[PDB]
Order: C-alpha cells, then sequence, then structure tokens
DNA sequence: AAAAAAAAAAAAAAAAAAAAAAATTTTTTTTTTTTTTTTTTTTT
DNA sequence: AAAAAAAAAAAAAAAAAAAAATTTTTTTTTTTTTTTTTTTTTTT
C-alpha cells in the first residue's frame, strides 16, 4: 500500500504539469465554468508516470476521489473573474461559501464533521477513459476479481431508462435554529433524519425537527442503462450474459437503446439486502461511454457489399435511401424523405445479405426476419422498471430514425404487416390495446425483402429479381464468388460520406418542372399502375440524387437517373 | 454550563494561536463568589433548593 | 479486524528501534540488552532524559500518553533483542520497559495525583502500607478432552485497564459434545499478581492531615520489591478501572497506578563503583595499609573535634567485625555495640546523626518514641482471614544496619530487656498461639545514653554515675566515657574548630542568602561510603601471633592487678569483652583489607578497649 | 520492690453504602408459494 | 372465424422471520463500637 496524501501530491503537481498546457486550459475553463465535466486518460498519465497508472487501474475508485478533490483545490488560482452564476445552485453555493467567509473566524477551529463537503460544493465532476493497453474484457469475464478494478466493456444495448434527479447531497433546514445539515446519500435508499445536529441545537436542547427539501439539495443527471453481450463474444451455446450500468453527469443521454456502446467505469457492489456471507449485487459505474461500430458513386455503390454481384442499380438505389430523400413538412402536411424499398426475388441472390450489410451499415438499423419480432416486438409495449410502467420500444421504435431492414415480408404475421403498412405511409403507430394507449414516433425507412398488390401500392421501389439462367451471367458470379471464398471503400469513409450527405438540403428548381410533369403523364400512358405515389417516387429519387451529387439544386441527369433506375425496376 | 463554554470559547480565542499539543480547547471550570451575607446551615429549607 | 498500517505506531516503533540502536554512540543501550540477556532479566530501564534529549516530542507524547506507546516500545524492544539473539526473543512472549529519570511535571506525590495524570506515567514516592498475597493470574490456560484424545489453549489478554468481556472471560471447562474437559495447570501459563499501597511519607505529608493513598498493582517482575514500611518510588501508569457488568453506573472510577516500575526511595543501596574509582581503592589499601586506619579514623566526622578514640570506635561499629555461623548454627556475633555516656554538649547525638546520614540502612530509635513491641517486632492478626501474621520492628527493618539510639537512658527496663537477643544473638524469637517465628535482625547499635545527675560528677564511681545495669554494660561491647575537660585550652581547640565550620560555605553556590580518594584541602576544613562499603565483605582471619596475643592482653584485663587502684571500671570483662577484642581487631583489619588480622590490629584493639573501659575516678 | 489501678491493644460483632447479581416470551410482519382471471397471441 | 394455449397480473394463505425489553434484591466492604486481655504506670 502507499500514502494517499503522497499520491494526491503526485497527481496536483501532474494535473497543473503536463502537456500548449493540455490540462491547464481544461481546468481554467472549468474553473470559471465553461465544462461540467472532466476526464483524466490513462494513456496520458502512462506518458509519465506507470506505477500511479497500475494502482489506478487496481483500485480506480479512490483515485477518482483523490483526483476530484485535487482539480476543486486547484480550482481557485485557476478562476480569473466573476461568473454569471447561471443557475440556482450557483446562487446556493456562492451563498453558502459568503456566509462561510462572514463567520469564518479563521483561527477558530471547526470539528472533523462541520464543513460544507466535497460532493457537495464541487459543482463539476471527474471521470476517467481507461489506457489502451487495458483490454475490454468480456461481460460475462468480468467477475468478482474485477470489483473495484477499472474495466472497460463493449455491448449492446437493450433498454435505457430516463433522466430522473438521483440524490447526491441531501439538505434539511431545521424548525428552530436555521442551520442547513447535509446527509450525503451514497447507497439505493436512506433513511431521512429528523433531528438537526447543529451545534446551537445542541447548546438550545431544542427538538431539530428538520424538514427535507430539494431546493437546497444537489441532484444529478442519473441513469441506470442495460447492455448485453456481443453475439460474436458469446461462447458456443449459452444466451448473451447482460450486465447494468450507472451513467452520471455529462455521461448521461448518450447511449440509446441498440446502439451498441463502449463503457469505461468501475464494477462497484452494492448491498444484496438467503445463504449466509455478505452478498451484494454488482453495477458498472461508467465513466467514459464512446458509441463505436455503428453509430459512431459508381465506385460507391459498388463498394456497398463488394462480395455481392451484380444488381448494380439496386446497389444505387440503396446507396440513394442512404443518403435519404429531403425531409419536407410544407403547409404542415408531411411528405417525408424516407425512401421505402422492397426485393422480391427468387430463392436466394443475396438479398438477405444486402439487408444485412446494410445494418451493418446504417447509423441505426435493425435486421428484423419474420417471427422472431413480432406483436410487440415490432411495435412497443409496457415492462416494469424506480419501479414502474415504463413503455419501451421494439424494433421499429429502436430504429426511430434510421432502417429497418425487414426480411421475409410475405409471410409476416398479418398485425405485423399491418403496422408496417402504417409507418411506412405515416412514420407513427397508433395503439389502442390492452394496456397501451400511444401513439409511436417512427420516422424509419424500410427495406423489405420478399419471395413472390399491396406491396406495389404502398412503395417508392418494388424490384423483382428473377435470376433467369444466363450462362456468362452465372459463369462470371461464379469466379467471383468462388474467388471471394479463395482470398476471403471502408466502410467508416462510405459512412462518413453518407453522413456528410445527409445535410445538404436541396431545393427543387422551376426549370424541372415541366420536364417532371411532361415524365409524369408520358410514364402514366405507357402504364396505359402508377399513381401520384409514383410521382412523389420520382420526385424524391431526383432530391436524394441532387443531395448524392451535393448541389443544392436538382437538374435533369438526376431525374433521368430515377427514370432509369424504376424502369429498370419495373422490368 | 453555559457559563463553562462561554468562558471555554472566550479563552480559546484570547490564546488563540497555541503552540504544539496544548491545541485541544481544555475545560474551563467557573467557580464562584459573592458580597452577600452567608445564610446559616439551619435556613437551608425546602424552598432554597 | 487486524490493522494493516497506523503511521502513529509505525513512527514510534522507528523512532524508539533507533533509540535502542547504541552502536555510534557509546554503546550504552546494546549493553544493557546486553546484560540483561545474559542476567535472563527482561525489563530494560531508559532513562526519560535520553528520550527527551534526543527525541523531546516523543518523551512529551509517551510521558502524556503511556500504554500504546510502551506498546510500541516493547515492539521495538522484542525487535531489537531477537537481533542480538533471536533465540533469547523467542523464549519470553512478551518483553518490558522500566524508566528513570527528571520526570519533572510527572513528579507528584499521592496528595498530589490529581485525575490530570490519567493514561499518563506519574513519578510518586511514597511509604507502602499493603503487601497482598502474590498469587497466580492464568494468561493462556491449557485444556484436554479425554473421551475425544483432545487439547485446547483458551487464550486471556491481560485487560486489567481495558474492557473486558465475558468471551475473553471464559475459562472452558466441556467440549462441543459436552464431554469434560480436565485443565492442564502445568501446561498453561500463569503471571504472578499482587497489590499494594503506597502512601504519601509521613516526614512529607502534612503535619496535620490524615494520610492518603495511591493502590499499586504489581504483575510479574515486581512481586516482592515492595514490601510494607519501605520507602518506595513508583513510576507508572495512572488510569481508570472497569465497573463490573451492570445497567447502571454512578460516575466513579476507583483509579490504580499500575507501575511500570518500583525502586527503594531509601537511596542507600548505593555501590555505584567505576573501575577508576577501583583502582584507586586499590591504591589508597595498598600504598599505606599500615596508617589506613588512622587516615580513615581521622577523616570520618569532620564538623567535630577530638573524640579520636571514638571516631576509631565506629569505625570499628561501621567497617562492622565478621559474623560467625559454625557447624551447628552456634551464630557468635561479629558487630560492635558503643554507648557513648557523656555530659552535654559533646557532640554525641551528632555523631548519632553522622552515622544515620552516612551509613546505609541507619534508623533513628529515640528513648520513649519508640517502645518495645516497635522497637523488635510484633505479631497481629490480619482481621481478613483471621490469621497472624508478623509486623517487623525497627530492628528487624535495621537487620544488617545500624540503629542509633538517642537516649538511650530514657528506655524504661521492659525495652532496655527486650533489646537483650537482639543485642546478642540479633534475632528476635516472638510468638503468640496462631504463628511463631526467630526473625532476624543482625543489627548494630550506637547508643547515646546521658549520666544521671544530667552531668558526670568527676569523684563519682562510673558504675554509680551511670543509670544502667552490669547485666545489660556486658552485652553492650564499648562504652566510651565523653567528660567535658572545661579547661580554657581545649576550649580554644574546640572553639576555633567550630567557629571555622560555622564560617563554612557553600564554595561558590551561595552569596548570602540561606537555604576522589583526597580531599581538596580547604584550608577552612563519598569515598568514605565506597570504601567502607567495599571493606565490609572482607573475612581477614586472625593470625596465630594475634590469637595468643589478645587472649593473653584479655586475661591482664580479667585479673584485678592490671587496674590500679584509685580507677574505676566501667563495664565488667566477661568474655563479651574477649569477644569484642576478636571483632575490634577484625574491623581494623577490614579497614586495612589486610585478609589476615595482624598483632598490628591486636594490639590497636586493646587499646581501643584499655582506654575505653578503664576510667580514673579522680579524687 | 511488688500490688493496685488505669490506659491502651487486640479481637470479635454489628450497621450502613454502594457496587453486584438475577430474572426473562409473545405478538406482528412480510416473503414466498400457490392459485385465479383477463387478456393477447397463436392455432385449428 | 372460433377455440385454445400462453402470458402477465393480481390475490390468499402459511411459514418463517422481526422486534420489543428495568427492577428488585443480596453481598461484600468499610467503619465504628464494645468486651476483655494484656500491658504499662503510679502508689505504699
Ligand atoms: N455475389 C455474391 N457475393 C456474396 N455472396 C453471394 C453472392 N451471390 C450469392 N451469394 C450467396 O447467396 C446466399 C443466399 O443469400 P440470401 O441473403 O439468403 O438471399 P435470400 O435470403 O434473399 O434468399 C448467401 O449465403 C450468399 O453467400
Ligand atoms: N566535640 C565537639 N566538637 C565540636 N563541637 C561540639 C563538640 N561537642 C559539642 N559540640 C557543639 O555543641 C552542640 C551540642 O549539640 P548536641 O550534640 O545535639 O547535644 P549533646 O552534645 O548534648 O548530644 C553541637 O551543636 C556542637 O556544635
Ligand atoms: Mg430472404
Ligand atoms: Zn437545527
Amino acid at each position: 500500500l502507499k500514502d494517499y496524501a503522497l499520491e494526491k501530491e503526485k497527481v496536483k503537481k501532474f494535473l497543473q504539469e503536463f502537456y500548449q498546457f493540455k490540462y491547464g486550459n481544461q481546468l481554467v475553463r472549468l474553473a470559471h465554468r465553461e465544462q461540467v465535466a472532466l476526464y483524466v486518460d490513462l494513456d496520458d498519465v502512462a506518458e509519465d508516470d506507470p506505477e500511479l497508472v497500475d494502482s489506478i487501474c487496481e483500485n480506480a475508485r479512490r483515485y477518482a476521489k483523490l483526483f476530484a478533490d485535487a482539480v476543486q483545490e486547484l480550482l481557485p488560482q485557476y478562476k480569473e473573474r466573476e461568473v454569471v452564476n447561471k443557475d440556482v445552485l450557483d446562487v446556493y453555493i456562492e451563498h453558502r461559501l459568503m456566509m462561510e467567509q462572514r463567520s469564518r473566524d479563521p483561527g477558530m477551529v471547526r470539528s472533523p464533521q462541520n464543513q460544507y463537503p466535497a460532493e457537495l460544493m464541487r459543482r463539476f465532476e471527474l471521470y476517467f477513459q481507461g489506457p489502451s493497453s487495458n483490454k475490454p474484457r468480456v461481460i460475462r469475464e468480468v467477475r468478482a476479481d474485477s470489483v473495484g478494478k477499472l474495466v472497460t466493456v463493449r455491448g449492446i444495448v437493450t433498454r435505457v431508462s430516463e433522466v430522473k434527479p438521483k440524490m447526491v447531497v441531501a439538505t434539511y433546514t431545521c424548525d428552530q435554529c436555521g442551520a442547513e445539515t447535509y446527509q450525503p446519500i451514497q447507497s439505493p435508499t436512506f433513511m431521512p433524519l429528523i433531528m438537526c445536529p447543529s451545534q446551537e441545537c445542541q447548546t438550545n436542547r431544542s427538538g431539530g425537527r428538520l424538514y427535507l427539501q430539494t431546493r437546497g439539495s444537489r441532484f444529478i443527471k442519473f441513469q441506470e442503462m442495460k447492455m448485453q453481450e456481443h453475439s460474436d463474444q458469446v461462447p458456443v451455446g449459452n444466451i448473451p450474459r447482460s450486465i447494468t450500468v450507472l451513467v452520471e453527469g455529462e455521461n448521461t443521454r448518450i447511449a440509446q437503446p441498440g446502439d451498441h456502446v463502449s463503457v469505461t467505469g468501475i464494477f462497484l457492489p452494492i448491498l444484496r439486502t438467503v445463504v449466509q456471507g455478505l452478498l451484494s449485487e454488482t453495477y458498472l459505474e461508467a465513466h467514459r461511454i464512446v458509441k463505436m461500430n455503428k453509430s459512431e458513386y459508381e465506385k460507391l455503390a459498388a463498394s456497398i457489399a463488394p462480395e455481392i454481384y451484380g444488381h448494380e442499380d439496386v446497389k444505387k438505389a440503396l446507396l440513394l435511401l442512404l443518403v435519404g430523400g429531403v425531409d419536407q413538412s410544407p403547409r404542415g402536411m408531411k411528405i417525408r424523405g424516407n425512401i421505402n424499398i422492397c426485393l422480391m426475388g427468387d430463392p436466394g441472390v443475396a438479398k438477405s445479405q444486402l439487408l444485412s450489410y446494410i445494418d451493418r451499415l446504417a447509423p441505426r438499423s435493425q435486421y428484423t426476419t419474420g417471427r422472431g419480432s413480432s406483436g410487440v416486438g415490432l411495435t412497443a409495449a409496457v415492462l416494469r422498471d424506480s419501479g414502474e410502467l415504463t413503455l419501451e420500444g421494439g424494433a421499429l421504435v429502436l430504429a426511430d430514425q434510421g432502417v429497418c431492414c425487414i426480411d421475409e415480408f410475405d409471410k409476416m404475421a398479418e398485425a405485423d404487416r399491418t403496422a408496417i403498412h402504417e409507418v411506412m405511409e405515416q412514420q407513427t403507430i397508433s395503439i389502442a390495446k390492452a394496456g397501451i394507449l400511444t401513439t409511436l414516433n417512427a420516422r424509419c425507412s424500410i427495406l423489405a425483402a420478399a419471395n413472390p398488390a399491396a406491396l406495389l401500392s404502398r412503395f417508392d421501389l418494388l424490384w423483382l429479381i428473377q435470376d433467369r439462367p444466363d450462362r456468362d451471367n452465372d459463369l462470371r458470379l461464379a469466379q467471383h464468388i468462388t474467388y471471394v471464398h479463395q482470398h476471403s471503400l471502408d466502410m467508416k469513409l462510405m459512412r462518413r460520406y453518407i453522413a456528410m450527405c445527409r445535410e445538404k438540403q436541396p431545393m427543387v428548381p422551376e426549370s424541372l418542372a415541366d420536364y417532371i410533369t411532361a415524365a409524369y403523364v408520358e410514364m402514366r400512358r405507357e402504364a396505359w399502375y402508377t399513381s401520384a405515389r409514383t410521382l412523389l417516387a420520382i420526385l424524391r429519387l431526383s432530391t436524394a440524387l441532387a443531395r448524392l451529387r451535393m448541389v443544392d439544386v436538382v437538374e435533369k441527369e438526376d431525374v433521368n437517373e430515377a427514370i432509369r433506375l424504376m424502369e429498370m425496376s419495373k422490368d | 454550563q453555559l457559563l463553562e463554554e462561554a468562558a471555554k470559547e472566550v479563552a480559546d480565542e484570547v490564546t488563540r494561536p497555541r503552540p504544539s499539543g496544548e491545541e485541544v480547547l481544555q475545560d474551563i471550570q467557573v467557580m464562584l463568589k459573592s458580597d452577600a451575607s452567608p445564610s446559616s446551615i439551619r435556613s437551608l429549607k425546602s424552598d432554597m433548593m | 479486524t487486524v490493522v494493516l498500517d497506523d503511521v502513529e505506531l509505525r513512527e514510534a516503533q522507528r523512532d524508539y528501534l533507533d533509540f535502542l540502536d547504541d552502536e555510534e554512540d557509546q554503546g550504552i543501550y546494546q549493553s544493557k540488552v546486553r546484560e540483561l540477556i545474559s542476567d535472563n532479566q527482561y525489563r530494560l530501564i531508559v532513562n526519560v532524559n535520553d528520550l527527551r534529549r534526543k527525541n523531546e516530542k516523543r518523551a512529551n507524547r509517551l510521558l502524556n500518553n503511556a500504554f500504546e506507546e510502551l506498546v510500541a516500545f516493547q515492539r521495538a524492544l522484542k525487535d531489537f533483542v531477537a537481533s542480538i539473539d533471536a533465540t533469547y526473543a523467542k523464549q519470553y512472549e512478551e518483553f518490558y520497559v522500566g524508566l528513570e529519570g527528571s520526570f519533572g511535571s510527572k513528579h507528584v506525590s499521592p496528595r498530589t495525583l490529581t485525575s490530570c495524570f490519567l493514561s499518563c506515567v506519574v513519578c510518586v514516592e511514597g511509604i507502602v502500607t499493603k503487601c497482598s498475597l502474590v498469587r497466580p493470574k492464568v494468561v493462556r490456560s491449557v485444556h484436554y478432552c479425554p473421551a475425544t484424545k483432545k487439547t485446547i489453549e483458551r487464550r486471556y489478554s491481560d485487560l486489567t485497564t481495558l474492557v473486558a468481556f465475558p468471551s475473553s472471560s471464559v475459562y472452558p471447562t466441556k467440549d462441543e459434545e459436552n464431554n469434560p474437559l480436565e485443565t492442564e495447570y502445568g501446561l498453561s501459563v500463569y503471571k504472578d499478581h499482587q497489590t499494594i499501597t503506597i502512601q504519601e511519607m509521613p516526614e512529607k505529608a502534612p503535619a496535620g492531615q490524615l494520610p492518603r493513598s495511591v493502590d499499586v498493582i504489581l504483575d510479574d517482575d515486581l512481586v516482592d520489591k515492595a514490601k510494607p514500611g519501605d520507602r518506595v518510588q513508583v513510576v507508572g501508569t495512572y488510569r481508570c478501572l472497569p465497573g463490573k457488568k451492570g445497567g447502571y453506573t454512578s460516575g466513579t472510577f476507583r483509579t490504580v497506578l499500575i507501575a511500570c516500575n518500583v525502586k527503594q526511595m531509601s537511596k542507600d543501596a548505593q555501590p555505584s563503583f567505576s573501575a577508576e574509582d577501583i583502582a584507586k581503592i586499590k591504591k589508597f589499601s595498598k600504598t599505606r595499609s599500615k596508617d589506613i586506619f588512622d587516615q580513615l579514623a581521622k577523616s570520618l566526622a569532620p564538623s567535630i573535634h577530638g573524640h579520636d578514640y571514638v571516631k576509631k570506635a565506629i569505625l570499628c561499629l561501621l567497617l562492622g567485625g565478621v559474623e560467625r555461623d559454625l557447624e551447628n548454627g552456634s551464630h557468635i556475633r561479629g558487630d560492635i555495640n558503643i554507648l557513648l555516656i557523656g555530659d552535654p554538649s559533646v557532640a554525641k547525638s551528632q555523631l548519632l546523626r553522622y552515622v544515620l546520614c552516612t551509613a546505609p540502612r541507619a534508623i533513628p530509635t529515640t528513648g520513649r518514641g519508640s517502645s518495645g513491641v516497635g522497637l523488635t517486632a510484633a505479631v497481629t492478626t490480619d482481621q481478613e482471614t483471621g490469621e497472624r501474621r508478623l509486623e517487623a520492628g525497627a530492628m528487624v527493618l535495621a537487620d544488617r544496619g545500624v540503629v542509633c539510639i538517642d537516649e538511650f537512658d530514657k528506655m524504661s527496663d521492659m525495652d532496655r530487656t527486650a533489646i537483650h537477643e537482639v543485642m546478642e544473638q540479633g534475632r528476635v524469637t516472638i510468638a503468640k498461639a496462631g504463628i511463631h517465628a526467630r526473625l532476624n535482625a543482625r543489627c548494630s547499635v550506637l547508643a547515646a545514653a546521658n549520666p544521671v545527675y544530667g552531668r558526670y560528677d568527676q569523684y563519682k564511681t562510673p558504675m554509680e554515675n551511670i543509670g544502667l545495669q552490669d547485666s545489660l554494660l556486658s552485652r553492650f561491647d564499648l562504652l566510651f566515657i565523653m567528660l567535658d575537660q572545661m579547661d580554657p585550652e581545649q576550649d580554644r581547640e574546640i572553639s576555633d574548630h567550630v567557629l571555622r565550620m560555622h564560617r563554612y560555605r557553600a564554595p561558590g553556590e551561595q552569596d548570602g542568602d540561606a537555604m576522589q580518594i583526597y580531599e581538596k584541602h580547604d584550608n577552612l576544613l563519598a569515598f568514605m561510603k565506597k570504601y567502607i562499603h567495599v571493606a565490609k565483605i572482607i573475612k581477614p582471619v586472625l593470625t596465630q601471633e594475634s590469637a595468643t596475643y589478645i587472649a593473653e592482653e584479655y586475661s591482664r584485663l580479667r585479673s584485678q592487678d592490671s587496674m590500679s587502684s584509685d580507677t574505676a571500671r566501667t563495664s565488667p570483662v566477661t568474655a563479651r569483652t574477649l569477644e569484642t577484642l576478636i571483632r575490634l581487631a577484625t574491623a581494623h583489619a577490614k579497614a586495612r583489607m589486610s585478609k589476615t588480622v595482624d598483632l598490628q590490629d591486636a594490639e590497636e584493639a586493646v587499646e581501643l578497649v584499655q582506654y575505653a573501659y578503664f576510667k580514673k575516678v579522680l579524687e
């Protein structure tokens, strides 16, 4: 073991002196209260001292306390101006330290338990981000031996509670004296107080009768999130293990249901309270949250799943949706910029694989086959939580903004079919069922796959794939896939280009009005099922193609390629 | 007892910058006296209790 | 609930391990460790002034909060004595730390042992009052189950001062299977335990006030170091005791003083020497061995004039003869006893006070101050057990020591006869119906009687003029007659001496306000104690020449012709006078460090008796 | 010098103070196991 | 389209667990008091 006064001196000199003053700029910003959270980096601390880093890895919580108090004492010399007191909480802390100065009597000694505590008066928070040397360990493998140890984990989210105010330091005021006592909370529960240990009360022999209130207290942004093993992490036959993670301060509202996360934290226990001993629950106290691995033209479309061959126009339309047609809300009525595709196909052309690649691709994606997600799996339902009937979502509401890759749409349940019709038509999901009376909001885009009328009449593109056996086509595809087995754009760069492409917002020009109306009527005569939905289809595809070009104005080239795609699909 | 701790507080502040060891504020007894005539030991009835 | 580390304990143990580490210094505490290891004693006495000079703050801390501090000290002691010898350090489950030195503010008396000194090692002088039976206390108790062939060792913590729980105090008697357990007394481990009671000395205490006393719990290592009546300085931890369990408490906390050590406050067992002093004594003996008795005799009792024969005789007393215990226990004494009889203002009482201040274990007895049962021993019942205990008297306290009898003439005949067996055989055979014993008081007696009529009449015979029986004057072996001649010439002598001593001052130490072998020869005018102390042990056997000469001179003294007419005997010449001759000869030889009593010492003894006994009554 | 009288000592017995010693099941809560009812999802 | 299997939610009951709780009496100890013996001291 060591001496933690020495450790605090070590980290104080470190935080002052390491680098542009890397940590110094952060310190002065939080001193002025231009940031509320701080993040230590064990790579940046292994830059000089490895023993301290190994100790942090092995007993991280204590050093968290050390670092935070060290920065708290470094605060005022870095402070340089009068902050504007942006919060009533700021008013309280300023008033508190003001009256402490007023009745200071600096020579006068005060007890070891008569002082405003750090956890109350800090007003900032300090977290970490574990070193690259620290391998992220399997959620199953983070056992009792790793309690207190600093540990990073990578897992999928299943469900996440909302931001409700956890208590940090309850504040009580008296009925006679007027002092203000604190109960610093740590655990899931606290017994309230009813008597005031203020020395005026001890002198008076008065009934304390202090009353808790929220005004002088210190709440915090608290969430309990769930996480689940990676299906690749899971062993041969066991189901994926879960884990509970606790999210505080400026770590709140990062992860969301369905999004992969990497959380860096410590695996601390709670009291369990039927075999003897002293049992205890386990929660991982998050200290850095980073979404990762899903939610961080011609060559581009060919880059969309290079392992598939042919279907070039299909890939181009897939790229187009991934860019997304322009979102419009003109005159109240919504004209959503979603693009809905269905792939009817002969048995086996890698349509499921295309859906899986889009699932791996999009920043929000949910790949649902027939019956694994049915009823509540696609819809939203009710569950016990602060215990409560928390209404949470299924696949589509998880994919509220993204892409639902629905597989085998032909054989879905009829309720699932009805819900998907609703979401494609109006991007809501109305429910008036047994214990649910809601209208979920689901701004999702549908990629249906199926095997061979309502489909044709409610969509923006249907594609029939008939692998008519052509010798040269099959020869080239066979060479291609055999080469794939033989040898076994980057996804991140592709997704970056798409992400930037999402936000150019073109507005249609007047020059193309005659062209688009003429093309619409001509397509109608060539038909004589097409209608206003197909008009909106060509128009959305034109907007999205302008987005792909990145210009803010749609042109004749865009509409030409749109008609090219739709002609290829229909034929 | 109020007088006793009052004496204690004023004592610590007057001797305030004390040296090592002698810092825990020691208890300050407050004995009394007067100038009035003492009353006889036979005059302690119940009412003067 | 084992402590991983404490900065306080680690710091204190490091400091005291340094304090014990004595090689770069002179090696004093290392030598103390080595000698106590050689002795098998297991307490080491650390001087508080040493601790203060090396680290004042630790001295302040320890003298303010003892027990845990001394736990640190004793753990350091165990580690240190293990480094010197691990085998011996393993031998004793604990080693202890006695104290010594200038406990400046921490020196009070039991009247002044206030409630400010709790858990502080207080220093306190005082007289013992009680001596409880030194009885065992069990510390580690072993048991044997014969049904299950099992052995157990219950363990006890000496919570004489802290809180104690029944779970700690259980003495097991049955196993888990309700079998019978038989104690293994020998395999168990015990420590002695005694209570005593120190008291404020009546010479120190306030004159008109009741005594005040403090209770002292001597555990092992300090069993018999304090009997009733002794002067003792106790240094140790005043604390509080736990009331036994019970839902109520008054605030009362009867307090004790768990003594850290106790030493003889008499400070008269003082053989403190150095090798240089031993060599000094050796040369002082051997260079001028033949004149050394007269050197010592003239030296002894400065601040008084003449009386050279009496100084020689008091030397013969203090140096002592040699006690003899023959084959069958016929114990022939080896002490001198002197009766000063002489006119008033002859410094007889001043000689008595000199030997009181100098001779180790000297004690004063007045005529009607001490009386019989006080003088010799006594037998009294306990009243707590109805058993007869023995209360040692003045003489028994003065066993192998000196008693100064002021105004011996005034002791009534009962006590004057009660002193008989102590005078001859140096024992008091006391007995009442329950208990009897022969207490041993090998005492020596210097007794200053005064003459009948208040002053010696020259013409009257000494036997008429002394109000003491021939019976007793036999037992006394020398009777010295001190007359005030009143001549102006010797008056000039004595007067100049006396007023010179009135003019002698503390050299330099004083300004005008009132309160080495040889001495720096101050014109106006320690090693005495050193040399006489070493002198006492030697047993100089009598030579054939000395025995024949002393025998013939005794025969001459017995014969009436040896005294001329007009002289009157002062003490009849019984065989006690011959034994006096032998004892005085041995005392002279012991002065010389002879290893044999020779004719020189024999003729000195015969000169002594011839001057002392036969007196010239004038007409 | 020995007898008589008085004083003190030794030892047993009693009165109060204050610290020790002894006695000592029954009613309420609440988790867990089991059953029951209304509803939704699925199958004939 | 009707039947039925399953699901979640709600409730009852039995087993285990939770919680509440000073007063009276006895015995050692200390301290004096009283008796009787022993001792010492004064008298003829
Ligand atoms: N060009 C290609 N690249 C990679 N895989 C291919 C290709 N052509 C065919 N496949 C294979 O076809 C198989 C069936 O695809 P699948 O997604 O099941 O289509 P569907 O589910 O629509 O029938 C996949 O296992 C895939 O490996
Ligand atoms: N031999 C002496 N030498 C010097 N001074 C003497 C001598 N004898 C007596 N004195 C003086 O006479 C005083 C007599 O005191 P002290 O001895 O108490 O009385 P006493 O002699 O009657 O016992 C002493 O203080 C001392 O100063
Ligand atoms: Mg498929
Ligand atoms: Zn209050």
